[PDB]
RNA sequence: UGAACUCGCUGUGAAGAUGCAGUGUACCCGCGGCAAG
RNA sequence: GUGAAGAGGGAAACAACCCAGACCGCCAGCUAAGGUCCCAAAGUCAUGGUUAAGUGGGAAACGCGGAAGAUGUAACGGGGCUAAACCAUGCACCGAAGCUGCGGCAGCGACGCUUAUGCGUUGUUGGGUAGGGGAGCGUUCUGUAAGCCUGCGAAGGUGUGCUGUGAGGCAUGCUGGAGGUAUCAGAAGUGCGAAUGCUGACAUAAGUAACGAUAAAGCGGGUGAAAAGCCC
RNA sequence: CCCGGCGAGGGGAGUGAAAAAGAACCUGAAACCGUGUACGUACAAGCAGUGGGAGCACGCUUAGGCGUGUGACUGCGUACC
C-alpha cells in the first residue's frame, strides 16, 4: 500500500488505540488483510478420467437419443441462410455440428448463428457436448472419435 | 385550503424558534401579528415574515377574505448546519454548528 | 468479489427493533441497547411461563380456601373430603364455580363435610 | 345449563351454546364429536358426580378450527458463557362449538 | 464535574419544561387611533393616550 | 381455557365493625389484614383489591401477653442528624393509641400501590364510637 | 457518556450497594448555591 | 462432594451448605430439602411436656447475670407471637425445570422387517467451558444460463400473514425505476457487538461557560426595511 | 404572477413521464430533532422488562369477544465481552 511507516500519533498518552501505520488493515486509504495474488485455477484431469467421462456423456447422449448420426452434412455455398434451411427442415435449434474433417463451408455457415455450433470431431468438450440441446454426427466422425477413445 | 408557507436555511436556531413557533401555534392572525410585532425575538421578525408571506398567498393565489384564518399547523425543523473551526486554549480546536432551521406555517380558515 | 451485507445488517437490525418494539427510551431505538433487552425479555418469558402456573395453583388455592372459610371449612378438609367422596374436579373449576355459581359451592361444600363426617 | 368435562388432559367448563378452544384432536373439521366423560353438570338445580364421568350426561360438539396458536419464542442465553439459542412454538389447537348437552 | 453518563431525552425535555416563553396576551387598543399597541407603550406612530407625543 | 380474573370496577366490598377489647394484637390484626386482603372471599385476585372495610373501635383496649406492654419498644427514624426516637407501648398508647394496631397491618400487608390502598380501606378509631353507620358495618365475631 | 422510571439505614456480596432481601421515607418539574458520594 | 462446566427449590438476600441434574410444549398430579399466623402457597392440627427469659432471635470460665462501639431499630427479615418459643409421636396440605399424564424433534444397539428408507418397534439418552466430531442457513460472481422473470413494474427501502428446532424463505400495501435470477456444482477480501478498532453524520452536557486587558460612550442630523456600533 | 428587503427563501403558472426529478437535484434508510392522533403519567421508588391483568380510544361480525395502541395493578427479576 503505498503510503508511509509512520506512526499517526505515539503509542502511550493518547485516548487512541495503538496504531503503527495507516496502512494497517483496520485503517482506511489502504489495507486488506488478505491480498489476493495472480494464481492458476487449472485443475489436473487424468487422460483415463477425461476418456472415461467422454465415453460416459456420450453414452448417455445415445441413451437419451440427443445424439443423432447422419450421412453427409455440408452446405453447397458458405450460406448461412442455407444452414438455416438445412436445419430447420430436420427441425433442429440448439445443434453442435461434430464432424470427421472441417470445411470452410459450413464453418462459415454455422460461425454466424450460436444456437448451432460446428466443431471437428478431435475439437470437442464434455461441457459443450452436454450443454448443446443436439448433436449430430457423420459416419467418419463417429468412427474416428470411436478409434481415439479405444 | 393550504396556502403553506415556508423559510429555509433561516439563520437562526430551531430550538430558538420553536418558542415563537408555539407562541402562536393554533392563535388568529389579528393576534398573531400583533404578538408576533412585539415579541421580543429574532426568531419573532423571522417568524413573522413567514406569516406575511403565507397571509399574501392565501389572498392572491386562493380565496380572498384573510380575515377568518388561522394558523393550523406551524413547526419548524433543523436544517443544513455548517461547520466552523475556532481556536481555544492550549492549541486545542472545536467545531462550532452554525444551525439552520425550516420553518413551515399551514394556515386556514376551517 | 466484494459482498456487501449493508442489506443484511439492515433486515437483522430491523427484525431485532421490531421485537424490541414497544419498551422505553434507547432501548427501543438503538439497537446495541435493544436487543439486550430482547434477549432479557425472551428469558424473563420463559420463566414467567413456568411461573403462570404456579401463580395460578396458588390463586386457586386461595379462592378455594376463603370459600371454604367462608362457609367454615378449612381448605385442607374441604380437599380430603372431596377425595374421600372421589370427586375428581380441579382447583381452577372449583374456583370458577364458587365464583360464577354459589349453589353449586355450597353443594359442594356440603359433599365435602358429608365425606368427612 | 353449563356442564364441565375432561377432554384432553385438561378440564374444561363449558355453557350451552358456546365455543372452547382445547387440545387438538383426530377430528376432521367439520366432523361432530362426543364426550361422556361429563365430570358434571349443573342447572338450575345442582346434580354432582358420586362416581366420575357421571351415568348418562355427554356433550355434543361440533369441530370449528383445527389451527395452531401464536408464534412464541424460545431463547436460551447463558451469561459470560458463549451461549444464545433459539427456538419457535406454535401449539395445535382444535376449537369447537358445544351444540349439545344431555342430563 | 462531568457526566458519568449521558441524559435522557426525556430528562432533557423535562428540563425544558419551563423554558417555554409566555405571551403577553394584554393587547392595547388606542382611544383614538384604535391601533394595537402594548399597555403603556406608545404606538408606532407615535400615539399615546390618545394624544401624540412625538410629533415625528 | 381462559382464566377469569375479578374485575375491579365489578367488586362487592362489605363493611365489618371489629372491637379491640381483650385481643391479642397479632392475632387479631391478622383476621383484620386479611379481611382486608380478601382472603375470604372467593373472588380475590392479587392485582386486585378485593377484600372488605373494617372499622376498628376501642383501639385503647388491645392486649399484649408477657412484658410486651412495656418491654414492647416502637423506633422510628426522621432521618436527620440523629433522630430516632423510640416509645414504648404504654407511649404508643398514651399519645395515641390508634398508630400501634395501625403499624401493625403495615406491616402485616405487602408493600405496594396496592398495599397501601388496602392500608387505607382499614378505618381506625380510639373510640368506642364511629360515624360510618351509613354503610351498615355488621359486627363481625373474631 | 453501556443503558436508566437515578432516595436513606441494616446484612450479604470480587470483601466500602442509587438498583441484591428487609426496612423507613418520598407530589411532578425548574432556578441561586456547597461539594460528601 | 459442588462451582469452574448445572439452571431450579430452602437458607431474605451468599458458586462452593442442603434437596435436586433443565431435549421442547401443555392454566395437570406427586414428592425431595424446606415450609403450613401473615406478608408469602399451605395445620391459628391433635396428644404428653418445658419455658415467664423477646430466651427463641450471638459468645465462654464463674455465680438469668457475666454480654460496652461507634450513619439509623440493625445478633428472628418484618408485622408480630407466651405458644406463632423448644423435646417425643401421629395424621394432613404447600413445596422445584426432580418424577409421572398427553403431544413434538433426534443420535445409539438390536431384533420383526424396509434392505441406498419407513418403521406395527424396543431401551435409553439429548446442563454443558476449553476442546473433538457431524448436519445446515445468508450473500458476490462462474457453468448451468444468448435459458427464465422483468416498464400491466426488477433491486434497494418501507409494514404485514404464513413457514422451519434455526440461520432465513415465500406473497403482498407504498416510493422506486431497470435490473434480477430456478435447481445442482465451483472460489470466497463471504455473515461484526465491543479490539482506549478507523472514516462521515448526529445526540449529550446546553441554549450553560464564554462572547478574548475594567481607555468610556452618548446625543442632534443623514442613508437604510431594520441605527448604539454605517456617514456629518 | 405574488409575497418577501429591486435579497435569500417560498406559494402560484409553464416545461417535462415524473418538480417529495429544481441545479443542496437518480434511488433516499438509521442515529438525531418535530408535527398530529390515543392512552398512562403530579402519592410513587430500582438493568425499566416479563406471565397475568381491569379500564380507556379506535373497527368487526355479532350484540361476546376478536384485532391494534395505551396500559393502573400484581409475583419475579442487581445489563453485555
Amino acid at each position: 500500500v503505498t503510503g508511509s511507516g509512520k506512526k499517526p500519533w505515539r503509542q502511550k498518552g493518547t485516548g487512541r488505540a495503538r496504531s503503527g501505520s495507516i496502512k494497517s488493515p483496520i485503517w482506511r486509504s489502504g489495507g486488506v488483510t488478505f491480498a489476493a495474488r495472480p494464481q492458476d485455477h487449472s485443475q489436473k484431469v487424468n487422460k483415463k478420467m477425461y476418456r472415461g467421462a467422454l465415453k460416459s456423456i456420450l453414452s448417455e447422449l445415445v441413451r437419451q437419443d440427443r445424439l443423432i448420426v447422419v450421412e453427409k452434412f455440408s452446405v453447397e455455398a458458405p450460406k448461412t441462410k442455407l444452414l438455416a434451411q438445412k436445419l430447420k427442415d430436420m427441425a433442429l435449434e440448439d445443434v453442435l455440428i461434430i464432424t470427421g474433417e472441417l470445411d470452410e463451408n459450413l464453418f462459415l455457415a454455422a460461425r454466424n448463428l450460436h444456437k448451432v455450433d460446428v466443431r471437428d470431431a478431435t475439437g470437442i468438450d464434455p461441457v459443450s457436448l452436454i450443454a448443446f440441446d443436439k448433436v449430430v454426427m457423420t459416419a467418419d466422425a463417429v468412427k474416428q472419435v470411436e478409434e481415439m477413445l479405444a | 385550503m393550504e396556502t403553506i408557507a415556508k423559510h429555509r436555511h433561516a439563520r437562526s436556531s430551531a430550538q430558538k424558534v420553536r418558542l415563537v413557533a408555539d407562541l402562536i401555534r393554533g392563535k388568529k392572525v389579528s393576534q398573531a401579528l400583533d404578538i408576533l410585532t412585539y415579541t421580543n425575538k429574532k426568531a419573532a421578525v423571522l417568524v413573522k415574515k413567514v406569516l406575511e408571506s403565507a397571509i399574501a398567498n392565501a389572498e392572491h393565489n386562493d380565496g380572498a377574505d384573510i380575515d377568518d384564518l388561522k394558523v393550523t399547523k406551524i413547526f419548524v425543523d433543523e436544517g443544513p448546519s455548517m461547520k466552523r473551526i475556532m481556536p481555544r486554549a492550549k492549541g486545542r480546536a472545536d467545531r462550532i454548528l452554525k444551525r439552520t432551521s425550516h420553518i413551515t406555517v399551514v394556515v386556514s380558515d376551517r | 468479489a466484494r459482498v456487501k451485507r449493508g442489506v443484511i445488517a439492515r433486515a437483522r437490525h430491523k427484525k431485532i427493533l421490531k421485537q424490541a418494539k414497544g419498551y422505553y427510551g434507547a432501548r427501543s431505538r438503538v439497537y446495541r441497547v435493544a436487543f439486550q433487552a430482547v434477549i432479557k425479555a425472551g428469558q424473563y418469558a420463559y420463566r414467567d411461563r413456568r411461573q403462570r402456573k404456579r401463580q395460578f395453583r396458588q390463586l386457586w388455592i386461595a379462592r378455594i380456601n376463603a370459600a371454604a372459610r367462608q362457609n367454615g371449612i378449612s381448605y385442607s378438609k374441604f380437599i380430603n373430603g372431596l377425595k374421600k367422596a372421589s370427586v375428581e374436579i380441579d382447583r381452577k373449576i372449583l374456583a370458577d364455580i364458587a365464583v360464577f355459581d354459589k349453589v353449586a359451592f355450597t353443594a359442594l361444600v356440603e359433599k365435602a363435610k358429608a365425606a368427612l363426617a | 345449563m353449563y356442564a364441565v368435562f375432561q377432554s384432553g388432559g385438561k378440564q374444561h367448563r363449558v355453557s350451552e351454546g358456546q365455543t372452547v378452544r382445547l387440545e387438538k384432536l383426530d377430528i376432521a373439521t367439520g366432523e361432530t364429536v362426543e364426550f361422556a366423560e361429563v365430570l358434571m353438570i349443573a342447572n338450575g338445580e345442582e346434580v354432582k358426580i358420586g362416581v366420575p364421568f357421571v351415568d348418562g350426561g355427554v356433550i355434543k360438539a361440533e369441530v370449528v378450527a383445527h389451527g395452531r396458536g401464536e408464534k412464541v419464542k424460545i431463547v436460551k442465553f447463558r451469561r459470560r458463557k458463549h451461549y444464545r439459542k433459539q427456538q419457535g412454538h406454535r401449539q395445535w389447537f382444535t376449537d369447537v362449538k358445544i351444540t349439545g348437552i344431555s342430563a | 464535574a462531568v457526566q458519568q453518563n449521558k441524559p435522557t431525552r426525556s430528562k432533557r425535555g423535562m428540563r425544558r419544561s419551563h423554558d417555554a416563553l409566555t405571551a403577553v396576551t394584554s393587547l392595547s387598543v388606542d382611544k383614538t387611533s384604535g391601533e394595537k399597541h402594548l399597555r403603556h407603550h406608545i404606538t408606532a406612530d407615535g400615539y399615546y393616550r390618545g394624544r401624540k407625543v412625538i410629533a415625528k | 381455557m381462559k382464566t377469569f380474573t375479578a374485575k375491579p370496577e365489578t367488586v362487592k366490598r362489605d363493611w365489618y365493625v371489629v372491637d379491640a377489647t381483650g385481643k391479642t394484637l397479632g392475632r387479631l390484626a391478622t383476621e383484620l389484614a386479611r379481611r382486608l386482603r380478601g382472603k375470604h372471599k372467593a373472588e380475590y385476585t392479587p392485582h386486585v383489591d378485593t377484600g372488605d372495610y373494617i372499622i376498628v373501635l376501642n383501639a385503647d383496649k388491645v392486649a399484649v401477653t408477657g412484658n410486651k406492654r412495656t418491654d414492647k419498644v416502637y423506633y422510628h427514624h426522621t432521618g436527620h442528624i440523629g433522630g430516632i426516637k423510640q416509645a414504648t407501648f404504654e407511649e404508643m398508647i398514651a399519645r395515641r393509641p390508634e398508630r400501634v394496631i395501625e403499624i401493625a397491618v403495615k406491616g402485616m400487608l405487602p408493600k405496594g400501590p396496592l398495599g397501601r390502598a388496602m392500608f387505607r380501606k382499614l378505618k381506625v378509631y380510639a373510640g368506642n364510637e364511629h360515624n360510618h353507620a351509613a354503610q351498615q358495618p355488621q359486627v363481625l365475631d373474631i
